[PDB]
C-alpha cells in the first residue's frame, strides 16, 4: 500500500531548493511526523502555509470527473475513489485545502491515474510517501 | 549592552513590519531574536534551518538596508539556529 501526501508548491521555492528536495521532504515529513515541541511545529506549519498554494478545487473536480469518466469510480464531495480494470487495483484521492492525499494499492497505474491528471495541470506538485521514503515532483 | 541588542533588533522589526506583507512578516521575521553583536557582526536566532535558509537567501539586503538606516552603520548579518 502507498501513501502519498502532495503539495503544490510555490515556484520561488520550487527553483530554490531544485537540487535540493530532501530539504522540503523533511519539513512535510517534520510537521506529518516527526516529534516536535509544540512552537517548532507551529513554526513548520507556518511555513509550509507560506511555500505552498491552495489546491484548485473547482479546476481538479472538473479534471477528475473528465479523466474518470466511464472508470470504476465514485465521488463523496471532496473524495474519489477508483478501481482499475481487470481487478488491478485501487485508489483512493482527497483534496483539501492545500494538501492532497492519495492512498494507493495493487498495479502502480492505480495512483498514476491520479498523477496523469495532476502533472497535467501544473509541474509543481511535489508527491511524498513518508512510510517508503519515495518522494518527487509529478514531472509533465 | 545585553538590553541594548534587544532595542536595536527590536527596532529593526518594527521597521521591517513596515516594511514586509503579514504573511511574510510573520512566517519569517516575527520570530527571530538577537543573538549577538560583536565587531562587525550582528547574529540573529532563526526558528529552525529552513528559516535560517530563506532569511540568509532572500532577507539579508533587506536587513542589513534596515540596520545602515537606523544606525548609519553598515553590519553583517548571521543567522544561527537553536
Amino acid at each position: 500500500e502507498r501513501h502519498y501526501y502532495t503539495y503544490l508548491i510555490k515556484e520561488e521555492f520550487a527553483n530554490h531548493y531544485f537540487g535540493r528536495e530532501s530539504v522540503m521532504f523533511e519539513l512535510f515529513q517534520d510537521y506529518h511526523w516527526t516529534s516536535l515541541e509544540k512552537q517548532q511545529y507551529e513554526m513548520t506549519e507556518k511555513q509550509i502555509q507560506y511555500i505552498t498554494q491552495p489546491i484548485p478545487i473547482l479546476h481538479m473536480h472538473q479534471r477528475l470527473k473528465m479523466n474518470l469518466n466511464k472508470t470504476d469510480y465514485r465521488q463523496l464531495d471532496y473524495i474519489y475513489r477508483i478501481a482499475l480494470p481487470k481487478a488491478k487495483g485501487h485508489a483512493t484521492f482527497m483534496m483539501k485545502e492545500h494538501m492532497i492525499e492519495i492512498v494507493a494499492s495493487g498495479d502502480y497505474e492505480a495512483e498514476t491515474i491520479f498523477f496523469e491528471v495532476l502533472r497535467k495541470v501544473s509541474p509543481c506538485f511535489l508527491a511524498m510517501d513518508f512510510n517508503s521514503k519515495r518522494y518527487g515532483w509529478l514531472n509533465p | 549592552a545585553m538590553e541594548n541588542i534587544l532595542d536595536l533588533w527590536n527596532q529593526a522589526l518594527a521597521q521591517i513590519e513596515k516594511k514586509l506583507s503579514k504573511p511574510s512578516f510573520e512566517t519569517w521575521m516575527k520570530s527571530t531574536k538577537a543573538h549577538s553583536l560583536q565587531g562587525d557582526t550582528l547574529t540573529i536566532t532563526a526558528p529552525n534551518e529552513f528559516a535560517r535558509d530563506w532569511l540568509e537567501s532572500r532577507y539579508l539586503h533587506l536587513i542589513a538596508d534596515t540596520i545602515y538606516e537606523l544606525t548609519g552603520e553598515e553590519l553583517s548579518i548571521k543567522f544561527v539556529i537553536p
